[PDB]
């Protein structure tokens, strides 16, 4: 394949196999990773060398609940204090029902999570589909609404009434 | 110290709500001393909790350390245990804390409640000194919230959800086991002698299920086999712990240099004397193997062991099968060639 045995790329090959921690091999009909999409996505979590909250954030951004179920939520992951709460908040803003269900199943309690400030933040988000809440708030206030107005829970009570 | 503790009255009983996973699970709980008489415990379990007398008792023993089971084995084990405990009115005695085989029983119960009706009377007898929150549970006869989230650095473990009732036994210590084995054995002995509704004279059958294990599982198996009424046991081969060692020892009954597993204090310390005593009383040991042998179903393995292990006559086996409302067990075991009915 090359210029006989006189020319070889074995030095480069042995350097690559010395750094074989990142190399992933997909073998058809083999032990693990029979799917290409699973082989690619699982390599991005191990190869990132980040913490569990960062892996959960990546899986939440990719909207892949099976990757987080089979890799991130495993035996003894040692989540930092206050990480699952922020993960639940991010999944709640981005309209990720599967991730909310998975996080509720995997430890978080909605009674301690939901506070007045968190609900206020949830009512003033931008990540999500279109909604007519701002028009209703403007209509209840009879106009004269300053730009970049934070919607308080009192206005939400008024619009509910 | 030499157990110089204050004999104060109990101050924590009622119902706990497991805030956490996506289930609305209630669980009665009391805290009692480890010297409590089994008669009062049975009285409280029968009248204060409105639990009818069981037709069967299943005792689960396993390793304290959190092990993992391979796939395609824990699924059939859980399905068989759930089917045996649901088709028959029975109680399941477990450790209670979310460690070891108790987690397997918990997920087996979790996977059953999502597809079928009915409830299983799972009872956890756990020491009081290992709960992650000794507080937040002291409300007498009132609902107490409980959190299922676990912190690995807390050096304790959380109470396992999907359990119907809890019996918390304390000897005054905190952070150590050994405060519930004697009480659990005494309660099993007292409920075994309790009389079933049939007027033949037979009591509640008791079986033992062994998954994983350790240096003390062989001892508890031996003390089960040495009881005045013998208690049949059922072990599994795919666990890898002393249950697997006992399953291997089931082959070639009655090889001593094969005991070196780097699991005890070299070859100088061995449990082979109690192991060979158990294998000498191997007439009641039952091994469940997938594909290699018969009895591929856990519920069939448990129920058929209770008829052979009872060592009673055919009318008593028929009465037991009638009480359990299992017609297939009576069809396949009791009604065979040459049974000599009185």
């Amino acid at each position: 394949y090359t210029r006989t045995q006189a020319q070889h790329l074995f030095i480069i090959l042995m350097e690559c196999m010395k750094k074989k921690e990142l190399i992933t091999v997909f073998r058809m009909g083999s032990e693990g990773h029979q799917d290409i999409d699973l082989a690619i996505l699982t390599a991005l979590l191990k190869g990132a060398n980040a913490s569990a909250p960062d892996q959960l954030s990546l899986a939440l951004a990719w909207n892949r609940v099976d990757i987080a179920r089979s890799q991130i939520f495993i035996y003894g992951q040692q989540w930092p204090v206050g990480s699952l709460e922020q993960a639940m908040l991010d999944a709640l803003v981005l309209d990720r029902v599967d991730f909310v269900k998975l996080l509720i199943e995997n430890g978080v309690s909605m009674h301690r999570f939901l506070t007045i400030s968190r609900l206020e933040e949830l009512y003033n988000t931008r990540h999500g589909p279109s909604n007519t809440l701002y028009h209703l708030v403007r209509d209840v206030k009879k106009g004269n609404l300053p730009p970049d107005y934070r919607i308080s829970l009192i206005d939400i009570g008024l619009v509910i009434e | 110290i030499s157990k110089h503790t204050q004999l104060s009255p109990t101050d924590a009983f009622g119902t706990i709500e497991f805030q956490g996973g996506g289930h609305s699970n209630k669980a009665m709980y009391v805290r009692v001393s480890f010297d409590t008489k089994p008669d009062l415990l049975l009285h409280l379990m029968t009248k204060e909790w409105q639990l009818e007398l069981p037709k069967l008792l299943i005792s689960v023993h396993g390793g304290l350390q959190n092990f993992e089971l391979q796939p395609k084995l824990k699924q059939v084990f859980g399905k068989g245990l759930i089917k045996a405990a649901m088709t028959t009115g029975a109680w399941i005695f477990t450790g209670g804390v979310n460690t070891g085989v108790i987690r397997h029983v918990g997920d087996a119960l979790k996977d059953h409640a999502s597809k079928s009706r009915g409830k299983i009377c799972t009872i956890g007898i756990a020491p009081w000194g290992i709960v992650e929150n000794q507080e937040d549970l002291i409300g007498r006869d009132v609902v107490r919230p409980y959190q299922t989230m676990s912190n690995p650095m807390s050096k304790l473990t959380v109470l396992n959800s999907m359990h119907s009732h809890f019996i918390l036994a304390d000897n005054g210590t905190t952070g150590k086991y050994g405060a519930e084995v004697k009480l659990r054995r005494q309660l099993e002995k007292h409920i075994s002698l309790q009389k079933i509704n049939t007027r033949i004279g037979q009591g509640v059958p008791v079986v033992a299920l062994i998954v994983e294990g350790g240096p003390n599982v062989i001892s508890i198996v031996l003390e089960y086999l040495r009881d005045t009424p013998p208690v049949p046991v059922v072990v599994c081969d795919g666990s890898g712990r002393a249950s697997d060692i006992l399953a291997f020892g089931h082959k070639y009954s009655e090889v001593t240099i094969q005991k070196t597993f780097t699991y005890t204090r070299t070859q100088a310390q061995h449990l082979f004397i109690i192991l060979m005593e158990c294998m000498k009383k191997k007439e009641l040991i039952t091994v469940f193997r997938m594909g290699s042998e018969g009895h591929q179903d856990i519920d069939l393995a448990i129920l058929t062991a209770l008829l052979k292990g009872a060592n009673a006559s055919a009318p008593d086996q028929l009465s037991l099968a009638l009480a359990w409302n299992r017609v297939d067990i009576a069809r396949s075991q009791i009604f065979i060639y040459g049974q000599q009915w009185p």
